[PDB]
Parts: structure tokens; sequence; C-alpha cells
């Protein structure tokens, strides 16, 4: 069905703007975007896989009924000889985290902590990024 | 609530619910049904 | 008369107001927004009300350039907001200037 | 008792002199050991000859 | 690398069925084309490969005669491909860097002006391609017949060791942008001439480095000095090879083989 | 709360941001990064320089926007060069293979595959990748047409061999080994 | 040449100085030294 | 009654949280919270509020009228265009004061 | 019913094993100056202020109606001239 | 008004920049 | 005076005579350095160089010389950071941490220009993090953990096996441009050769040690043939406790 | 071969002991103390009883 009544677009509020380089009018008959972005991947998934969506990779695995990351990484490594097993698993995880919300795992938290420690300090006048990362790590305990 | 020291007697009139100043919706289908039943 | 040799150097004062106005600002919005009317002191018995509809506060949606990041700090760390739109476009949204 | 003990402990444990940045440890503008930066430096360096 | 290539050739010789004879002066380009990208169904990886299990580094496979007796096919092919590609890049850049001849042939001027309009556009394209790269390798100005209608010759930024022959393009010019050359350029920039300004009579004495700029400078100098005569000779050889009929006959017979195989597999 | 911007400055920056959303959003994005240079500030500085040079409002705005677009074009050209260089290596993926990955995921989802089924799928897909045929033939049942072939590494090898089958086709001053 | 260490770009600096020293309330040497130092650092020293 | 008692025991300290949130957000330009002068002002006022020696309204007035820097508006003209500062430093200081004070 | 549909058409699905090295021709074509120029022209054209948040049926109907209605259907004057022409201002 | 606050602008002078050449060139009106 | 003296110049407590010409020259150099610092302070980006915990006024003991380490730190890493900032400022990746930048830019051919810069940034940061100036002895817990996999019925055999296999996999990278990472994939330790522009976090791993096998890393002191000696020096001046604590945090 | 100009002896000894290179008295039987470390665990100090 359609809509109860049809109105024009709402006026733009002050300070409101469509984000740059975002195509607000992109139909499903349009050509696939060459870049690999979240919006492009979601559009491609809708176009080629139907309307199946999942709020998390755990939901996707539950729907697939007992297939982990390695069983698809083997297929992806078979597809692309250059990618090793680790790179194939990384590709699967990246595609899943781009289609849906990112996964929250102990390995991911440790990787974030390791890279935060590797970066260390910064040139921000008030250590802005340092405070942001400290708050982010503090809100996960 | 009491704007300017005076309580609001009714706030439903502002919404328009259960009042004369309602919102028209699906008027084409309502007209079609009315004509068909008439 | 004597300024002929002095004018050869021609050293003059460099701009400063332009530099102040064009240096990086901590609070800069991509689109400038006109600040809303603040409430005024109407009188002894009235008190402090705005002229538009007797409001007690200044109408605003977002006052700071970083409240969206503060609210979505966890999502920012997880990287969920790499290409989000709601935060990107509505961070500095302000109420419409509704007055005659 | 807790307030008095805390004040005495902080007063006894406060530092002085000049640090690596050449300023007093309680300088108005700049700070030292922000978010345990020196702590993690000592953790990642240690003392092993 | 000549010694190791010579001692590794006999192991590869049986694998190359068309160039079977031993000691036939197998040239580097043909060797690279032969030992380029390969599959695994045709040549599965041998069980207990010492290189795979990290018993011996791939660099020193020639050290032991046991590996030379029964070599691992994919690892040996990859090692030979890398060494031959490195030797080809070295000798090709040695040939191209000869700045003795600065003359520009009129035919080269004509083809360049047909492509872009002037040699300034070509040198700018080469400079930007060499300056903006991921890996510090070689940039190849190459020629292909598939786009010969409008874009005969183009520029590619190959990886650190891969050569355009692996994709099937005639090489014309090469620019070296390796990190060793970058470090040598840094050393040259640090070095400076001294005692080159005599003191003028009115002088007081008489009275009494970012990487982008340096890599762009290296690219500019390398493009500036090159034997355009050699590049023209290479292009003429490419044109004659593409215009000859032997390649057409080979393509026709190969396509006939492919369609015969298609019919057989369909049946 | 009193903005330091004069009405003329407000109008100028609003006009610039309305003409180009890239310059306005580039500095801020999700949150105002106050320790980095602002493209809008640089554009205003260049506009003031043009104004005092002798270029009026519209032409100065057009010239400064065209300069910003030239810089962006340089950046995108560098990005394209790096993209080609990386994708030549084979370990980088674009949309043409992201769609393949999404199709594989869709196949795994819409029909449920056991571990044995997915392992067999992986083995057969690896076989088709390594030894994929070219010019596939379709019978009328008689009449066969050689078309509809997917990419493969052996196809890459044969196209590198100039569709001749002989690795010896380049004869231009190649170094020899004994 | 290092003759002066104070360079101010703030307009009507005299009024701001008057207001600052009216707001300050003490007379000890350390207090007045701190007040003068803070004024110099935040208005005259070319920190940023 | 047990749940009422638990709620009271849990929310006995909500007044200081309200005051700290008001100081963090309502104050448009508190300055640089990292600066020890402003940090000491905030810490002293928060301690007074927690002890009850000063009411929240007067503590907020003290915080917003405390001495920060001469020519404060002129200096803020350099940094803040609209007079609104980033809240990360304010939230960090408001967390640090309560972390230090027991 | 599924058997009927399969008889009508085909219940077959397959995967195409695409390789990344094959599109180097597309990459070389995009790396050209002309391709970058036209892409940047499109970018500049779409960078203007856009008031269309999402697809709107009203907007689509209006533009299609205008399209169908269309289907059914020296020296520039100077500022001094405009100043001296008082009536043109009115 | 004949009473002025500390943080309020006074009455502007009516003129009915040309004369600010000697001052900062970027200083507006 | 720390804020006034430039980074390159040093403060000498001792007093010596200075000729007028060289004093004027050093004053002019200081003025030029101040102008350069003012120029660079306005082009700074989101990502900056990491701070070095250990002093580098001299070359890293037993591993690097002063000039070579200064080159490696202030030329290639600086260019990588500059490119990363330039290609991330415009893109929606701006304002996000390096971890999510790498994760969302990995396996993207179009954004590979930023992905390689981010990966090299992380690799250089980890390489600086995992270098004790005089070296560290392997901790007993980590050596016991490595004896399970790499050790083969020998005392202290695991460390020798790891030092051999790291050199083996480094020499297996004939391209002479990349990294060697001792990582913990989640089930067991392993050594991975990462080509230029590849990141362990992008590959979803937990790094323990990083080794730079770039040709420019050992071109000066070790030439083109001192790769084995460079690896031996790296292992004699490595930093094991960082890997120990990362592995322990991975285990839980 | 020390990167530090000076380290205070108490913290140096603490770091050395944390390295576990310190030779324990091991007066208790080795097997029994080892199984107590392994099965019971190092979290004995958590339980104050
Ligand atoms: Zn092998």
């Amino acid at each position: 069905h359609g809509n109860l009544f049809y109105f024009r677009e709402y006026p733009m509020y002050p300070g409101e703007y469509v984000p740059a380089e975002h195509n607000t009018l992109s139909s499903l008959r349009d050509e696939l975007r060459l870049d690999l972005t979240a919006q492009s991947l979601k559009e491609a998934w809708m176009r080629v896989s139907g309307g199946v969506y999942f709020q998390s990779v755990d939901e996707y695995y539950a729907s697939v009924d007992g297939l982990d990351a390695e069983q698809i990484g083997e297929v992806l490594a078979a597809l692309f000889p250059e990618l090793n097993c680790y790179e194939a698993q990384a590709l699967v995880q990246r595609t899943l985290e781009c289609i849906s919300r990112p996964v929250s795992a102990a390995s991911r938290q440790l990787s974030r902590t390791i890279t935060a420690e590797a970066v260390g300090l910064d040139n921000a006048p008030g250590h802005y990024t340092n405070f942001l990362e400290w708050m982010g790590r503090l809100t996960e305990t | 609530p009491s704007h300017s020291g005076s309580p609001v007697f009714t706030q439903a009139k502002l919404i328009g619910l259960s009042g004369e100043e309602q919102l028209t919706m699906c008027q084409s289908e309502t007209m079609a049904l009315r004509l068909c039943m008439a | 008369i004597y300024a002929h040799a002095l004018s050869q150097f021609a050293v003059c004062r460099q701009p400063w107001n332009e530099y102040i106005g064009l240096l990086t600002k901590q609070d800069s919005t991509p689109y400038h927004t006109e600040p809303q009317e603040k409430p005024a002191y109407r009188g002894r018995k009235q008190g402090r009300e705005g002229w538009l509809f007797g409001q007690q506060v200044q109408l605003h949606y977002h006052r700071f350039p970083d409240e969206q990041l503060i609210t979505n700090l966890s999502r920012w760390r997880t990287g969920e907001t790499v290409g989000d739109i709601a935060m990107q476009q509505f961070r500095n949204a302000q109420p419409f200037d509704i007055e005659d | 008792m807790g307030e008095r003990m805390r004040a005495i402990i902080e007063d006894y444990s406060k530092g002085f002199g000049l640090g690596p940045h050449g300023h007093s440890p309680t300088h108005d503008t700049i700070h030292y050991n922000t978010l345990n930066a020196e702590g993690e430096r000592v953790r990642d360096l240690g003392y092993t000859d | 690398n000549a010694r190791e290539l010579h001692r590794l050739l006999p192991a590869l010789l049986p694998l190359l069925d068309p160039p079977v004879p031993t000691g036939a002066s197998v040239c580097a380009a043909h060797l690279i084309v032969a030992t380029g990208h390969v599959s695994k169904q045709r040549e599965p990886h041998m069980s207990n490969c010492p290189v795979l299990e990290r018993k011996i580094p791939l660099s020193e496979i020639a050290s032991d005669d046991n590996f030379l007796k029964h070599p691992c096919v994919p690892c040996l092919k990859h090692r030979i491909n890398f060494l031959a590609s490195e030797d080809f890049c070295y000798d090709f850049v040695e040939r191209c860097g000869c700045g003795t001849d600065g003359a520009l042939p009129p035919e080269w001027r004509c083809i360049v002006e047909r492509q872009f309009g002037s040699m300034a556009a070509l040198v700018e394209e080469l400079v930007i391609h060499a300056s903006n790269r991921r890996e510090a390798g070689w940039t190849w100005l190459v020629y292909d017949a598939q786009q010969a209608g409008e874009r005969p010759l183009l520029v590619v930024n190959m990886p650190a060791q891969r050569s355009p022959l692996l994709l099937g393009l005639w090489p014309l010019a090469v620019v070296n942008v390796t990190e060793a050359v970058l470090v040598e350029a840094v050393r040259a920039e640090s070095s400076g001439s001294v005692a080159a300004a005599p003191p003028p009579p009115w002088c007081r004495a008489a009275r009494a480095k970012k990487l982008s700029e340096i890599r762009e400078k290296v690219a500019r100098d390398a493009v500036s000095r090159m034997n355009w005569g050699f590049i023209l000779q290479q292009l003429k050889k490419a044109e004659t090879y593409y215009a000859s009929s032997d390649r057409g006959e080979k393509i026709r017979v190969h396509r006939m083989k492919l369609e015969r195989e298609a019919v057989t597999k369909a049946m | 709360d009193t903005s330091t911007l004069s009405p003329e400055r407000v109008a100028l920056r609003d006009e610039l941001a309305r003409k180009s959303r890239l310059v306005a959003s580039e500095g801020m994005r999700y949150y105002n990064i106050f320790w980095v240079r602002k493209p809008l500030d640089t554009m205003e500085k260049e506009y003031y320089e043009l104004k005092r040079r002798g270029v009026d409002h519209g032409e100065a705005i057009r010239k400064v926007l065209q300069g910003f677009y030239s810089g962006l074009a340089v950046k995108k050209r560098v990005a394209a060069i790096q993209a080609e260089e990386a994708k030549l290596t084979g370990r980088f993926i674009t949309m043409r293979e992201a769609t393949v990955v999404l199709g594989v995921l869709a196949k795994l989802h819409k029909e449920q595959l056991t571990p044995h089924q997915v392992s067999l799928l992986a083995k057969e897909q690896g076989e088709t990748t390594q030894s994929g045929a070219k010019l596939t033939a379709i019978v009328s049942r008689q009449v066969e047409v050689k078309e509809t072939a997917n990419d493969s590494v052996r196809q890459l090898r044969e196209k590198a061999e100039d569709q001749t089958g002989f690795p010896d086709w380049y004869t231009g001053e190649s170094p020899t080994y004994s | 040449l290092g003759w002066t260490d104070l360079f101010t770009t703030i307009p009507d600096m005299t009024y701001h100085i008057k207001e600052w020293f009216d707001t300050t309330e003490h007379m000890h040497n350390d207090a007045v030294a701190w007040q003068l130092g803070h004024l110099l650092e935040t208005c005259f020293k070319m920190k940023e | 009654r047990r749940f009422k008692k638990v709620y009271d025991v849990l929310s006995e300290n909500d007044d200081m949280f309200i005051w700290l949130c008001h100081t963090a957000m309502s104050v448009l330009n508190p300055g640089d919270m990292r600066s020890r002068l402003i940090y000491n002002h905030l810490r002293i006022l928060a301690e007074s509020v927690a002890s009850g020696e000063m009411t929240q309204r007067t503590a907020f007035r003290f915080f917003e009228s405390a001495v920060r820097s001469p020519a404060y508006r002129e200096i803020a003209k350099r940094q803040l265009e609209g007079g609104a500062a980033t809240r990360l430093a304010g939230i960090s200081a408001a967390a640090d004061v309560m972390r230090r004070m027991g | 019913q599924q058997d009927v549909d399969n008889a009508s058409g085909q219940a077959h699905s397959f995967i195409s094993p695409q390789l990344p090295q094959m599109d180097w021709r597309n990459m070389s074509a995009r790396s050209s100056e002309e391709s970058i120029r036209e892409e940047m022209r499109q970018l500049a054209e779409n960078d203007v202020m856009q008031h269309q948040r999402v697809f709107n049926e009203r907007m689509w109907y209006e533009k299609e109606e205008e399209h169908r209605m269309k289907a059914r259907s020296p020296r520039v004057l100077g500022g001094d001239y405009f100043k001296t022409r008082f009536g043109y201002s009115l | 008004r004949v009473a002025f606050d500390f943080n309020d602008q006074l009455h502007p002078t009516r003129i009915g920049y040309a004369w600010f050449a000697s001052q900062d060139p970027t200083f507006g009106h | 005076y720390h804020a006034y003296v430039p980074k390159g110049a040093s403060v000498q407590m001792g007093e010596t005579f200075m000729p007028s010409n060289i004093a004027t020259a050093v004053f002019r150099e200081t003025e030029a350095a101040a102008a350069r610092a003012d120029k660079t302070k306005e082009e700074t980006g989101f990502f900056s160089q990491p701070r070095l915990n250990y002093p580098v006024s001299s070359g890293i003991p037993a591993l690097f010389s002063k000039d070579q380490f200064d080159m490696q730190y202030s030329l290639f890493h600086r260019d990588v950071v500059e490119t990363l900032n330039r290609h991330t400022l415009g893109t929606p990746l701006e304002g996000h941490n390096l971890e999510t930048v790498i994760r969302k830019t990995s396996f993207d051919a179009t954004q590979a220009v930023a992905h390689t810069a981010a990966s090299e940034h992380f690799n250089y940061c980890f390489f600086y993090k995992s270098l004790r100036p005089w070296g560290t002895a392997p901790p007993p817990r980590l050596r016991e953990a490595l004896q399970l996999q790499y050790g083969t019925n020998g005392s202290a055999d695991a460390m020798d096996e790891v030092r051999r296999i790291v050199w083996v996999t480094a020499a297996s990278h004939q391209e002479r441009c990349g990294w060697v990472y001792l990582v913990w994939s989640g089930v067991h330790f392993d050594v991975v050769e990462f080509p230029h522009g590849s990141c362990p976090i992008a590959s979803d791993l937990i790094p323990l040690l990083a080794l730079n096998v770039h040709e420019s890393a050992y071109i000066l002191d070790y030439g083109t043939s001192g790769l084995k000696q460079y690896v031996e020096n790296y292992f004699k001046a490595c930093n094991w406790p960082l890997a120990e604590r990362y592995y322990l945090m991975a285990i839980g | 071969g020390t990167m530090w100009a000076d380290v205070d002896p108490t913290t140096f000894a603490l770091h050395q002991a944390s390295q576990s290179t310190r030779s324990t008295r091991c007066d208790e039987p080795f097997i029994l103390h080892l199984v107590k470390r392994a099965k019971l665990g190092e979290c004995v100090t958590n339980f104050t009883d």
C-alpha cells in the first residue's frame, strides 16, 4: 500500500545539510557504486540478496544455523588465491561489519587497546583523542 | 500547567483529537466508499 | 620632502582582524546559525520571560559542537558511525526562526 | 578523620622542583603524567640491564 | 643473481615443455612469461615442503643440493620469477638511463603529440605516476595493441617485482623508484658543494626534507634522462611484432584448440 | 553568547557553504576538530586576497571554488593511481568482487548448507578458479556456441601469453642466461 | 632583538588591566607576583 | 518499604551529580577545565556541595563568576566563535574530581 | 506449486568467480585525466545545496508532470545603464 | 537612554573605511 | 627554555667561545627553524607521530645508528602520516580512531591509498613500541608458552626456534619491503609476513612482535646483504615483556 | 648497557622480583607447592581467611 496523504519535503532546518558526496536520490536500477562503503554495500546486498537484514553478526550466524567464520573464509580463500586464511576471515568479518553493526568481541577490544597504546599521546592541545579513547575504554568494563 | 498564571482547560483541542478540527486522510477512498454505499 | 627615502622601505602594518577572524575556531559550525532570542526581564510582577511565547529558556536543539560525539562515544569507538547520517547532518540543527 | 588524613597524606606526598618540561609539578597551565602516560612508559620500558 | 639463476635453470627446464632443450640461452623475458602466474591444480604443493614449513628460507633454496634434486614446483617457480624480474628491471633501467643521447626523433614527437599534444604532458604523467606509488618499485611506460585505436601506449605502476609481461604488455620505458634509490637521493641531497662562491670585494668576510619532494625530484630526473632512440626502437619492434602474421596464426590455432576442447568437454 | 562573525562574514561563508557542501563539511564532519586547518577558512582568505587584488565577488568566489576543485581533483587522481596499483596486486577488492562475496553469503543464507556442503562448494569453487575453462560450449540438444566464460588464473596466464600458448613471444632485447 | 618580551594584540588593554587589578584582592608579594605573571602569560606572552 | 529504603540509599548522593551535570553543561564557556585554577575552583565547590556547607545555587554562581583570566571575552573571541566550548574537558574534570574525592 | 514454477522456468543459481586483476583496464581508464575531469564535473554539479532528503512521491509526480507537459507542448546592459534607468528598477 | 551598563554599547556616532587608511587595513567599519 | 629551543637543537650546559660568524649563522638557523615550525603548525592533521619512550639522541644500541633511525622515523613515517591525513580529512573516515580507520579501509581498492598509509602508520608505531634500547630477556611465562609449540624437546629451544623461524620467514620475503609479525591468531602463535600496506588488526589478529624488513631499514648500516645480521641485532635488542602482557591479556 | 641514568633501588628490586627471576626459598616440597600453584591457583590471596 501507499501513504495516507502526500506532502512536499520538509524545509531544511538552520545548520542542517545533506552529508557531502551522499547521493540522496539513488534508485535500485542505478549502477553499482565502485567504492566499498557502508551505504554502497548495503544497497548491493539489498539488490542481490533480497531484503534480508540482521542487526548483528550473531543474528546472521543464528539464521545460517551453525556456520562460523572459518567455514566461509575457506570459500573466500578458494575464490581469491592471494588472500590467505587470515585475510579471508578478515574479509568475511569486514563484509559482515559493513553490512550490519560491528561485532563486540574480546579480540576486538584487545586490538583497540593495543592500537591505542601504540599511538600513545597526540598533538591535540587538550589531548582530545586521548580523552575520547579513555572514555571509550572506560565505558566497556 | 498554567501559562501566564492561568491553567490550560483543555489540551486535546490543540492536538485536534476528538474535535472539529481533525485531519483529513485517505479522502479519495472515503469518498469512494461513501459513493458506493450511497 | 624628506619622506622620499623613507617611502622606499614602505613597511606597513599587517592585517590582524582578518587573521583573528580566519584562524581556526574551536566552536565552528559548517552552516552559521542565528542565535535564538534570549528571555528578558519583562517586569517586577512578570519576571523573566521571552517575548515570543513567554518561554523561560532560550530555544535550542544543540548548543555544543561535541554533544553528539559525547552521546555516541561508544559507537564512535566501535566505528559504527563511520558513515552515519543522523549525527553527521543533525549535529548542529537548530529550531526554525518562528516569529513575525 | 578521613579528610584530615587525606589532606596530610597529599601534603606529604606532593612533589616539587622542575620536571622534564622544566615547570613546577602543579603548574597552572601544563600538566605531567597525563592519563598515566609515564606509567605506561615505565611499564613498557622496565629496568633490565 | 646470474649465478643463482644459472644454477636454478636446470631444475626448471623439464617443467617448461615447449622450451625443453637444456642450455638454450633462455632469455629473461621468456623465462618470466613461462614462470609467471600459475595454478595449483596442475602443480599441487608438495608434501612437507621445507620452505612452507620454514625449514629453509626461500632466498637460500639453492644452498642445498637436496632441494635442487627434488625441488618444490610452486616455490621454485616463484623464486625464479622474482629473480628474473629483478634482473630484467635492473638491465632495462641500465639501458634506459643512458642520458648520452638527448635527441628526440620526429616520429616520436608525432606519436606523442597525437597521444597528448606535447612531450611535457608525457613527462608530467610519468613524474606523477612515479611520485605517487604504494610500493617502491618500477613504473613502466608500456604499449598494448588492445587499446591501440585511441590509447596505444600508457603508464602503469607495477608492484615491487611484477613485470608488465605478467599482464601481457610490451615494455617501452622503466623508472626506478626503489627505496634504495630514495635513500641514495637523500644522501646526495645531504651532500653539498663547498667553496663555490668567491668573496665579493664589498662582502663582510672580504672586509674582515620531506619524502614527497625528493621522490618527485627523483622521478623528474629519471624521466628527463632517457634514450628516446632506444624507446623508439622498442616501439618499432612492438609494432612489427603486432603487425606480423605469425602471431595471428598462433592466435587462430590456439582458438581452434580452445573450441575443440570446448566441444569435447560439452560432449 | 555573541558571535564574533560580522554579518558580511556570515553571508560570505553561508554563500560558500551553499555553493559547495564539501568545503563546509570537510572541516567539521562528525565533530569540530579544532586543531586542524579549515578549508572554509582558507577559501575565505583566498577570497579576501582576490578582492584586494581586484577581482569582485562572484568571480572571486568562482575562482577560489575552482582552485579547491583542482586540489580535490589532484587528490582523487592520486587515489585512483594508488587504487590501480593496489588492485593489480590481487589482494584488494572492489565492487565487482564485493558483489560476488555478497552473492556467496546470499547463497549460504537462502539455502542452508551443512559443513560438508559448504566444504564441497569451497573445493569446487577453488577448482573453477584455478582451472576455469574459457569459451564454454552449449549444445542445442548439434550446434555449439563458445561464449559465457568466467575469469580464471589460467585464463590470466593465457592472456599474458598473448593467446598463443607459447611463453616465448617477446623478442625485444631480453637478457640471456648462458 | 630580545628587547621586550611582551607583545599584545588585545584592543583597549588598559581597561582590561584596570578590571583585572580591581578584581584581584590581596597585597602580599607572592600574590601580586602571581597576578602579574598570569596577566602577562594570558595577554602579553605570545603563547599562541 | 525495603525497596523504598534501597532507593533512598542509592539516590542519597544524587544532588552532587545534579550539580556537577549543571556545571558541566549549563555553563556555556567555563574555560579550560584542564587548567589547575579552574580545576581547583570546581573541586572546592563540589566538595562544599557534597559536605552541604554551600547550597547548589550559590555554588553554581561561584563557579560561573569565579576569576579565570583578564580580558576573558577578548581571549574567547580568538578561540570560540559562538562562546560554546567543548564538553569533553568539562566531563573529564567532573569525573576526576569525584574520583579523587571519596 | 514449486514444481509448476520450476517447469515454467529454472530453479538454478550459480556464482561467478571474478578476479581483481582483470579490471586493470577499467582502472587505467579511470586513472586518465579526462575520466577524473568528468568525475569532478559530476561532483561539482552535485555538491550544490540539495533540499531533497529522500525520494519523495510528490517531487517525482511534479517532475514527471512537468516533463509530460513539456512533451505535450550582443552587449549586456551595464550597471550604469541600470542606474540611469530608474523605471527598470521599479 | 542616559544610563549605560558596563557590558552594553553606548550610543553610536552618526556619520551621515575612508578615514581608517592609517589604521589596520583589514579593520572593517 | 624547552618551549623556546627548537626540536633539532640541543641545550649545552658547558660554555665555550663562539665566533661571530657562526653565532650569526646559528641565530639565522634558529629563525628559519621558528618560521618552519610556524609553517608546519597550521598544516597539522588528525594523526601525528607517536612519542618515543626511549631516547634517540644516539642510535638505538646494538640495532640502529643515529642517522639511519632518524631517517626511518622522520622521512618515511612522516610521509606516511602526511598522506594518511591528506586522504582521510576529506573522506568520512575523518574524526575516527586509527583502529576503525584501518578496519573500515581494509580490503578496499578505491580507498587503498588511505588504507596502506594507515597500515604503515600502525606498523611503524608498533615497531617503535617493541624496541627496547638494550634488549630484554624473554619472560618465563612467555618462554613456557612458546615451548609448547615451537620448542622441540630442548631447554631454551623455543627461543632459538623462534629466532630462526622469524629470520626464515623474513628471508622468504624476497620483495625486501614489508613486516614480519609474531602474532597470536586466537588458537596459537604464528609468524606472518605482511606485505606493504597490510595490517594485523585489519587481518583480525593480535600482534606480539613486529620486525621491519624494508630495504631502507637496513640499507645504511647493513647494506643489501646484512639482512641476517639485522635480524640477529633486532632479536638481541627486542622487547619481549610487551608481547608477554599482550598475550596474557588475550588469554584473560 | 642501561638506558636509565639512575633507578631507585626499591623499585628496581620490585621490578626484578616481578620478573620472577628471584630464587624462591622452595622450602616446601616442590611437587606439592607446584600443584598448589596450578590447581588451587594464585588467587589464594583474594580469600582473606
Ligand atoms: Zn613449497
